[PDB]
């Protein structure tokens, strides 16, 4: 049973250094027939994924080029953990960063392994998000409904919750009891490396006087509960 | 060595077979392609490693298939524990490793024109010196969807980000958020902000705008 478990800080001003470790279980550095390789591959927020680095079973490293020689990884073997660096972060370093086990046959003698030339066991990941920004409480906006808001005989109000550091944050609508046509879209990480995003829901327009809508906001890294009752604009 | 990946979205049933394609720029031995499988909020998961060879678990639909320049992922028939997004990689004798863009295979249904709607900045939001305008496209579905910002005489570029809400467990259908952010001054400076919204369902692009300071 390899298990491949990540620890690290994950929230870094911009220009610092990043600094992950993995822990190997089920399994040896170098594996049994010499075969084992370890990676670190990381997905930023709506891409797709991105190789990092290696150290194989002889400790050679190889890196991504397109980081220049930001990136090292090192080895523990007493403790059979890898540890990453990444030296001056920026806001384009901001990704989910994975520990991977890969294989590749490397003994003639030897069977082909299971998972040959195959990233095969991934750690669960750990988020990094890099900002300048220290742990602040959002500020919930309401997004009124008007006539530039309805379509048919449905009106749409929401809420945005806006520069808030870090992931996450909780929306509801009436503590609970209005979830029917809810959408509560994930964040997006603003240049200034706060996050941001909005909760809408879709109601029929003659609602919008006789019942209120609430947004119920909590983000629990800075302990800010917001409600924010949202009213139509009348003009 | 540049895998692209094909097509950029999958709309199918259970039932269907699915094939996916991955190109590479230059020939390639089939034994450094793999095949990974990835779900909203999971780590990637092998599937096919060296091109043919069924990781361990991997159900007997999965199927790989090709060589030189094309290969294919081939589920048999969809099952409804399927629908997530493939990636294609070239795991070769030595780094670097590079991925394709990937696939994504959703859930077909008939065409869903979305709602559009607007959001004025709020007045406790310009109190603070920025203004953000919302733009809402409801319950749409296929997920391609082009929104454009304008500002008066000016198609809007650097200065907005969108948000995709995942196919709905009800309906199966999306939903985006946009949201153009400009500083305070800046907004005050312009009057007509619009929503243009180009999607399959609509006969025509819907605008949905306001004017500033007007009602
Ligand atoms: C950035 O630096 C400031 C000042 O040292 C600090 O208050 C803030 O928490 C830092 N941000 C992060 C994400 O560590």
């Amino acid at each position: 049973q390899v298990q491949l478990q990540q620890w690290g800080a994950g929230l870094l001003n911009s220009s610092e250094t990043l600094s992950l470790t993995c822990a190997i279980y089920g399994e040896s550095f170098t594996g049994s027939w010499n075969d084992q390789l370890w990676n670190w591959i990381r997905q930023p927020p709506g891409k797709g994924l991105e190789w990092i680095g290696e150290i194989d079973h002889s400790e050679n490293r190889r890196y991504q080029p397109s980081l220049k020689g930001r990136v090292t990884i090192s080895v523990d073997r007493s403790k059979n953990q890898i540890s990453l660096k990444m030296r001056a972060v920026s806001v384009a370093d901001t990704a989910v960063y994975y520990c991977v086990r890969g294989r590749r046959a490397t003994q003639w003698w030897a069977v082909e392994p299971p998972a040959n030339y195959g990233f095969d066991v991934w750690g669960q990941g750990t988020p990094v998000s890099v900002s300048s920004a220290s742990t602040k409480g959002p500020s919930v906006f309401p997004l009124a409904p008007s006539s530039k808001s309805t379509s048919g005989g449905t009106a749409a109000l929401g809420c945005l919750v806006k520069d808030y550091f870090p992931e996450p944050v909780t929306v509801s609508w009436n503590s609970g009891a209005l979830t029917s046509g809810v959408h509560t879209f994930p964040a997006v990480l603003q240049s200034s490396g706060l996050y941001s995003l909005s909760s809408v829901v879709t109601v029929p327009s003659s609602s919008l006087g006789t019942q209120t809508y609430i947004c119920n906001v909590n983000h629990k890294p800075s302990n800010t509960k917001v409600d924010k009752r949202v009213e139509p604009k009348s003009c | 060595i540049v895998l692209t990946q094909s097509p950029g979205t999958l709309s199918l049933s259970p039932g269907d077979r699915a094939t996916l394609s991955c190109r590479a720029s230059q020939t390639i031995a089939s034994t450094y392609v793999a095949w990974y499988q990835q779900k909203p909020g999971q780590a990637p998961r092998l599937l096919l490693h060296q091109g043919y060879n069924r990781a361990t678990g991997v159900p007997d639909r999965f199927s790989g298939s090709g060589s030189g320049t094309a290969y294919s992922l081939t589920i048999s028939s969809l099952e409804p524990d399927d629908f997530a997004v493939y990636y294609c990689q070239h795991f070769g004798t030595s780094p670097p490793y590079s991925f394709g863009q990937g696939t994504k295979v959703d859930i077909k249904r008939t065409v869903a024109a979305p709602s559009v709607f607007i959001f004025p900045p709020s007045d406790e939001q310009l109190k603070s010196g920025t203004a953000s305008v919302v733009c809402l496209l409801n319950n749409f579905y296929p997920r391609e969807a082009k929104v454009q910002w304008k500002v008066d005489n000016a198609l809007q570029s650097g200065n907005s980000q969108e948000s995709v809400t995942e196919q709905d467990s009800k309906d199966s259908t999306y939903s985006l958020s946009s949201t153009l952010t400009l500083s305070k001054a800046d907004y005050e400076k312009h009057k007509v902000y619009a929503c243009e919204v180009t999607h399959q369902g609509l006969s025509s692009p819907v605008t949905k705008s306001f004017n500033r300071g007007e009602c």
